[PDB]
């Protein structure tokens, strides 16, 4: 049957090089290497006995530029033995990961045994064949109305959460993680904490246990105190575990990659060590491809029932969309859930600002039997009236409420009862998509049918 | 055969390689990864590899193929999806039995097994045949029927043996040319270097409009068949949707969609949606997918392959122009090509230009956009093809000051600049009418005079209305609407109506997926007539405050004219618009009486 | 005098609110953007000079 | 949200001076509105009397 | 031993150093100048010399040390001044007899001539001992008596000989360990790599508040032990008041004050003010210096020392946490440390990140702050210490847009936002209640609901009333103040009363200074009960002006409740408030 | 600074080191930093200019064992009058004050052209006191600064709301600003004013306002003086 595993049932010796010809920053430059392999995980053995992993990055003939994940602090030329494993970094995956807590590099930290591998998969992964991809048309009844009815989430959606430093992205991402469920029929979850503080790590690791998800969530916790470069391989490890689960055991995985800005900062702090092309704002030029290698490991594939949803939480610095991390994340991903600092200050939970929020899989998974026929038109009409209300609120703050027209006053009323009665929601209150659409229609009934310039006449007649 | 000597991402400096030419194609590594040479320093020739370089080892043999990056042209191009390099994704998947692109797959570019109904052209044995002459047409599909088999542009001489009509595979010889005593055998397919543009007899001024089917585009910023186009805009502005709604419903005969650094699910959406749509052209309801080929090099697929995907797409479009088809190549995320160039230059260590990009980015983009343009094909019979390039430049951070955007605006004749602010409000396609322009408006007078004579007059009138109301709204936002006159208030209301019911075109909707030229012209006439008659009524002495309540019915009928489904036929929708105009005139007459 | 003074007060308060909520936010955003662009230009010039320095040092070592 | 001014050191200085001028004008016009509204209250009292 | 090969400014390239690791301190030159190995290349090793590098002739011997930048942890580091590189400033002054710091001075970080009273712990010979296990205690002062003697965290084995109770000096073998052969021969002190966080068994949740003593900081924007805060640290904003309050009133049993790059005369002020600070401990008035160490570091000091100042301070605080003592590390102008980091990056040629700072600024800041937190100390016996960081942010150019300020505000959970205008208005402690925030309020429920249950609801009520007061002030600026309703007027008056007699605290008065948690809670109860009684009276239909005129006595009592001396004890203070609160309820009711 | 260190610590005497054109010194640092291969920093000036200026500035201040003291007054040239320039920014970070010479005042012809609104000294409170200078100094300087700010605001306000509509305080403050910039800040190039004489002139200026209008002055100071 499974003859593939037997082919790897062999022994291969490894070369131990005590030939470190220098080291500078996080880069260890070897010499006299016997046929170096580009991107081969390498186990360094420090003089003190500490074993630091590292992967080759440049293999100029008979020389290897090994970058170490844990940092070069303590590496000696005449004492370190650098041992070449002869194969790229691989995580030992199995169906037994689900329910375990791993470190940044995949070494379990739950006082449990090493993963009884069913197979070893290269963490970099491979680009899924675009002919084998399936467009995700199965919408997820997320539970939060601001997402379910506007900026809708499909199954293979890769929709990040954009949030400022202090906004409750974790609370929202936990609510989506705990209430997500297919609208017209659970999610295995894979987590990857990159640079989160211990408070956030414990919040997630406790919310999963509280909701019972921890029986089917594998956590890759790379906290702030973990090595900075390990955050490069943490999301690749998480997505390789998720790819195994989904596309091989046919599970529906909801991958969460918290603090993707920390991963981007790790990319910048590694590129600046190699003096690479500085792109924009100091982030490397190839950071588009580096983030794409992460995000594109999502979506359903043909012939396999599995699917990987992604919700990479992102912390926008200074709450600026134009920053390279949110900008390239918006270009690569298929949506965004913009958590708004202004809304959070106003006190609304969830502080989702639907105007910058987007979902590119909402033109599908809407209408007919997937959801009520009014969804597609109602979401657009809500967007239009919300924007009109925002513009009229600015005009009011400038000139005064006396100059607001009848339409502007209606927009103000709609905006108020929208932010304070449609975006707002209990932390543990889940709203079905039909109930959210009914509330949206209740809001829309402020306007007469004439002012609703976006709803089709048939939809207006049937539902207004 | 040389040997690898250094690997640093997508660059492989290969030693012991005396004899490799610039931009030659090499097979780097044991898996025979496809790579091209870009720099030569003695023996060591620096190779960029169009495949994942991870796992390469120093000493891995690299084979010099002896030919630049060549795309195979011929039958079977249509209705298929390709990777950056010319590899069929379907064939790759069925060969690998997996869902991943394996490293080093060498599937033939065009399906050899499928047999095509070759029918010889006018050329007979002994007649001199020059480059680009048509010596037969193969029945590709029901839509691209008579896929006329051109001779290679560089080939010349006299026919010695031409195959009779029948069924032939690509490997089967179809014609043998004798030239100076050296006979050369030609088949249904011929390779072509992607970097080298395909020759044409003479380019021509592009005087026919590429009807995008979207009201804002083909009514304010037209694109002609053969004109370079650019669509800058931040993420979510709608460049991809404009490109898809152009490749779904344009008047182009064949379409070469290029997803250079796009999303995988976008290409999957195209693959599942194009077979479900049918083009009314060719006198039948043939599917769209029978006329579109796709070059899918998604964002995470090898960085170097993005350039190969762009060049392969434009070469396919050039071939289908030489056949005589109005091609419309669409380079999705053309800025990802610039980013791939930046990444490769950073690997090479070359000195950067503005913002990390190499110094030759402008030259490469200019030479790429100059491939477009209507041109008479190379050989007999006389053929007039056209390639229209609609490339979506993706600015970094949403600012049009990006070097790729500037180097694209310097060459493209059209600029469909998208606005993120209008995109957020779902005001779609979010074309920024303030900055967008089309240099083909003057050229299209010769077509708008023949059909829809009042179209340019309406276009300048609506641009005037939009500009005047934009300036007035800018003033009002800081000085209040108190000082506006009745005419200014009418301009504000009319332009708000235009933006919210004419310029906005809700794609993925039954009624407004494709608003053709005749329905666009009629809606444009209705809006302009509403503005003009409202201004005449206010000049006659009627107060605008009362007139708004009196003519809300007419205003809502005008705003609801976009709901007239174009599938009802040109005669039916034109009749409905004539009735609406009559009702509008009667309502204003009654109100002003 | 009451009517004239009320009109002038409305105009002045309108201008004050406009300055506070449009001109100052717009100008502050423009300052931030211009400073960010200048910083990006300085970073690009730094990278170009760093590449020149690396080439010079490599040439000196090769000598 | 931002002007289309081309980013340059001279442009940055000009726009910083413009911000300083706008802030000074804001303070001046706020104080003028305060003085004129005190006078407006006085005028309203005299109107009632 | 190595040898100099090239000197070019601070960076020194030394030949014949096969076997040196990075970040290992090497004694450069004949004067034994200290420098860290930046990078290696074959036999060479680029060294960043800390002190001034003028006068290093090539061929000068360079001695390896074999350890990274290390801080010498042990008895005797209390009540003494250090620089960033852990050089005792008092000892340097005494030894050199010169008001300067002599170049390359190497006075040991701990006084080896002092004799300590060592009393061995429960561990005896033949008992297995692991890193962090306490095997003794040293009476170091009167405030920090029982200064434990930990085993070095990376050392493990079995005891072969333990010294008996008696008087010992440092560098004297106090305990010997045998582990897989060989011997350890430990002393009363051990050196720890500064950049490596000290290990702990488990990092607990910070569920206990760090009582600064100020009413506003201990009520509205609380700090938990093991929590990280931020302070604007503007010129004259009150950062001195906040630091002194923490140092002499906080629950922390040890204080670390790091001066990572502040001005020289500001450091002189700090070094002449802390010895004059006296903290009334359990016994009597005792100097705050016996519980506080100072990493005083003027901008004249070496840039490497400035960049390592916060690391040294946090490592000392970590060591004291491993002894079970709650610590409160105070960082002065962390943006100066960021500027030192930027200077070092500029020396190294590393490419700039946002606004010229190094690429790893956010990573270094996060990894530094993650050391702060209540953690159960490593080894036996079990003991739960804590390190809480109060880092002044000192924005560059007076703007909060700097990357260091942005990263610090994103990492720290508390931001006591001192305001220059509030400081100028003579409203000490100049805490701007409209910008300050503390994200530890949710966590502090587990303590409030156990000790003072109503306290979170009271705090939320005052935050709401202060926001409503800001809105009312905006309204009264827009139009006439008389246009406000009776309820709005009552809210505005109560909020002014709060801002004048609850938030505004005098740091010199005996009664006002160091308001305890119980007094703060009782005063909050009194204030909000007065506001609620006024609101109820207004709802009853009584005129606001008449009610205020009648209840002026209750208002005066509420305002003077600030003066209730906490020295009388919690029982007496609570009884006084009950009588004071009862009168307010009675007077505000019958007056209608 | 070495001469200052000698004369002020090895010898027991005070020193007032005055350093001219720290902008020229920074240009010199730039020349040497780029005389090596070092890459230019934030604005061409080296990235270590903070340390290179701290090592110059900080070699001053009173010392415990010595009766001498070095006080530095680094004269500094602001290019384009931009405070955010690296030299003024780093000097503001390292030093303990800021004296501004105003282009507007100099054009008006006010020698010396110090504008006191931006200028400040952090360690003024340690100098002005009962034993050092007159006991009124602390209140007099604060009142003078407050009244000068009020006068500047009133001068701005006159051109927009008319001279006659200003309050009594602003009307007096206009005359105070005129008689201040024309008599107090204005000072001959060879006119030496002792601190006591300068305070006497300050009081003669402050006598313009009524005794109840000097809000910042302490009541005891008002009683003794005025
Ligand atoms: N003309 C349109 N009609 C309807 N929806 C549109 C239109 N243009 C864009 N969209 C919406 O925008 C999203 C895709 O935007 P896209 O073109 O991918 O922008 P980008 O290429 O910048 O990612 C889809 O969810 C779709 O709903």
């Amino acid at each position: 049957n499974k003859k593939a595993v037997e082919q790897g049932f062999n022994v291969k010796p490894r070369l131990n090089y005590n030939t470190v010809s220098g080291v500078n920053g996080p880069l260890v430059i070897l010499e006299k290497v016997k046929f170096p392999r580009y991107n081969e995980i390498v186990n360094l053995t420090l003089p003190d006995g500490t074993v630091r992993q590292g992967q080759v990055l440049e293999i100029r003939g008979d020389r290897a530029i090994v970058q170490v994940f844990e940092g070069t602090s303590g590496i000696d030329v005449k004492k370190t033995t650098v041992e070449f494993t002869g194969e790229s970094l691989r995580i030992p995956v199995s169906e037994d990961m689900l329910g375990r807590i791993f470190d940044g590099s995949g070494r379990p930290i739950d006082n449990g045994p090493k993963v009884f591998a069913e197979d070893y998969l290269d963490i970099n992964g491979s680009p899924i064949n675009p002919y084998a991809r399936i467009y995700p048309e199965e919408m997820i009844s997320t539970g939060v109305s601001a997402i379910d009815t506007m900026n809708s989430i499909a199954r293979g959606q890769k929709i990040p959460i954009f949030s400022a430093s202090g906004l409750p992205h974790n609370e929202i991402a936990a609510q989506i993680c705990r209430q997500a469920g297919l609208v017209r029929p659970n999610f295995s979850i894979v987590f990857a904490a990159m640079g989160v503080n211990l408070e956030t790590a414990r919040f997630f690791k406790q919310d999963f246990e509280e909701n019972g998800s921890l029986e089917r969530t594998s956590l890759f916790l790379n906290l702030a105190n973990d090595p900075t470069i390990e955050r490069i391989i943490t999301p690749r490890l998480a997505l390789t575990t998720a790819e195994y689960l989904a596309y091989q055991t046919e599970r529906h995985v909801l991958t969460i990659l918290t603090d993707m800005s920390s991963y981007a900062d790790a990319l910048r702090e590694v590129s600046a060590a190699r003096e690479e092309v500085p792109g924009r704002r100091g982030y490397p030029g190839y950071m588009y491809t580096d983030l794409s290698t992460i995000y594109e490991r999502a979506g359903r594939v043909e012939g396999r029932n599995g699917s990987i949803t992604q919700i990479p939480i992102l912390t926008m610095p200074n709450d600026d969309i134009t920053h390279p991390i949110p900008d390239l994340t918006g270009y690569i991903t298929e949506g965004q859930i913009f958590v708004d600092r202004q809304l959070h200050n106003k006190g609304i939970y969830p502080p989702i600002n639907v105007l910058p929020s987007l979902s590119r899989l909402m033109k599908s998974a809407i209408g007919e039997g997937m959801t009520r026929k009014d969804h597609g038109d109602v979401s657009n009409q809500l967007y239009a009236k919300y924007a009109i209300g925002k513009d009229a609120a600015a005009m009011k703050a400038v000139v005064g409420e006396e100059a607001l027209s009848i339409e502007d006053k209606l927009s103000l009323e709609f905006l108020e009862k929208f932010e304070k009665t449609f975006i707002t929601q209990g932390a543990y209150e889940d709203r079905t998509v039909f109930e959210s659409l009914d509330q949206a229609w209740s809001l829309l009934r402020i306007y007469p049918k004439e002012m609703l310039n976006r709803i089709s006449p048939k939809i207006l007649d049937e539902f207004y | 055969y040389g040997a690898i000597y250094s690997v640093s991402g997508p660059v492989v400096i290969a030693e012991n390689m005396i004899g490799c030419a610039m931009y030659e194609l090499v097979k780097v590594g044991h898996d025979n990864l496809v790579g091209e040479v870009i720099r030569i320093d003695g023996d060591k020739a620096t190779i960029q590899v169009y495949e994942e370089t991870a796992g390469l080892t120093v000493g891995d043999p690299v084979l010099r193929t002896g030919k630049p990056l060549s795309v195979e042209l011929g039958p079977g191009l249509m209705e298929t999806i390709y990777d950056g390099i010319q590899r069929p994704l379907k064939a790759i998947k069925e060969e690998s039995q997996s869902i991943y692109i394996p490293r080093g797959i060498d599937t033939p570019a065009l399906d050899r097994t499928i047999k095509w109904q070759f029918t010889p052209g006018k050329f007979q044995v002994g007649d001199h045949i020059s480059g680009g002459d048509i010596y037969g047409s193969v029945f590709e599909n029901s839509l691209i029927s008579s896929h006329k088999i051109l001779l290679p542009p560089r080939s010349r001489g006299t026919i010695t043996w031409i195959a009779p009509a029948g069924e032939y595979t690509l490997d089967e010889k179809i014609l043998e040319v004798e030239f100076d005593g050296k006979k050369s055998d030609f088949t249904l397919y011929h390779t072509w270097p992607v970097r080298v543009p395909r020759p044409v007899t003479e380019k021509l001024s592009a005087d026919y409009p590429l009807l995008t089917g979207q009201r804002v585009l083909d009514a304010l910023f037209p694109c002609v068949q053969g004109g370079t186009t650019c669509i800058p805009g931040a993420f979510g502005c709608g460049k991809t949707v404009i490109s898809q709604s152009l490749s779904k419903y344009s008047n182009s005969d064949a379409i070469i969609y290029v997803g250079c650094g796009e999303r995988g699910n976008e290409m999957a959406e195209v693959l599942m949606e194009f077979p479900e749509l049918y083009t009314e052209m060719s006198g039948t309801k043939e599917p769209i997918m029978k006329r579109t080929t796709l070059v899918a090099n998604t964002s995470n697929m090898p960085v170097a392959a993005r350039e190969a995907s762009i060049y392969t797409g434009i070469t396919l479009a050039e071939y289908f122009r030489d056949q005589g088809k109005n091609v419309s190549m669409i380079a999705d995320s053309s800025s990802r090509w610039a980013e791939a160039l930046r990444e490769i230059s950073g690997r090479l260590g070359e000195m950067p230009a503005d913002q990390g990009f190499p110094a030759y980015l402008g030259a490469k983009l200019a030479s790429f956009y100059e491939r477009a343009g209507k041109a008479v094909a190379l050989g007999s019979p006389d053929r007039t093809g056209s390639v229209s390039i609609v490339a979506a430049v993706s600015p970094a951070g949403g600012d049009f000051s990006d070097p790729v955007t500037t180097a694209t605006l310097g060459i493209t004749q059209v600029f469909w600049g998208l606005d993120k602010k209008l995109a957020q409000r779902k005001h779609f396609p979010s074309i920024n009418t303030s900055v967008s322009y089309s240099k083909y408006t003057n050229v299209l007078n010769k077509f708008y005079d023949s059909n829809y004579p009042e179209f340019p007059v309406l276009r300048d009138r609506m641009k005037e209305i939009l500009s005047n109301a934009e300036e007035l709204e800018q003033v009002v936002q800081l000085v209040g609407k108190s000082a506006l006159s009745d005419s200014d208030k009418i301009t504000l209301d009319v332009a708000t109506l235009i933006k919210e019911d004419f310029l906005q075109q809700n794609g993925y909707s039954t009624y407004d997926a494709f608003c053709p030229i005749w329905k666009t012209f009629d809606m444009m006439r209705a809006f302009i007539s509403y503005h003009d008659e409202a201004q005449k009524a206010v000049a006659n002495g009627a107060n605008w405050s009362k007139l708004a309540d009196s003519t809300g019915d007419v205003k809502h009928a005008v705003s609801s004219s976009k709901f007239f489904e174009p599938s009802r036929g040109e005669k039916e929708v034109h009749g409905e618009f004539e009735k609406l105009l009559s009702t509008m005139q009667e309502r204003f007459a009654e109100s002003t009486d | 005098a009451f009517i004239i003074l009320d009109e002038v007060i409305k105009v002045t308060n309108r201008r004050v609110n406009a300055i506070e909520h449009v001109i100052i936010p717009r100008t502050e955003n423009t300052i931030a953007y211009i400073n960010s662009e200048l910083d990006e230009l300085d970073r690009e010039e730094f990278y170009r000079l760093k590449k020149v320095q690396e080439k010079k040092q490599n040439e000196t070592a090769k000598l | 949200n931002r002007e289309q001014v081309f980013p340059t050191r001279m442009t940055l200085g000009l726009m910083k001076t413009k911000l300083k001028g706008a802030n000074q004008g804001y303070s001046l016009l706020k104080r003028k509105s305060e003085a004129l509204t005190k006078r407006f209250r006085d005028i309203t009292k005299r109107i009632d009397d």
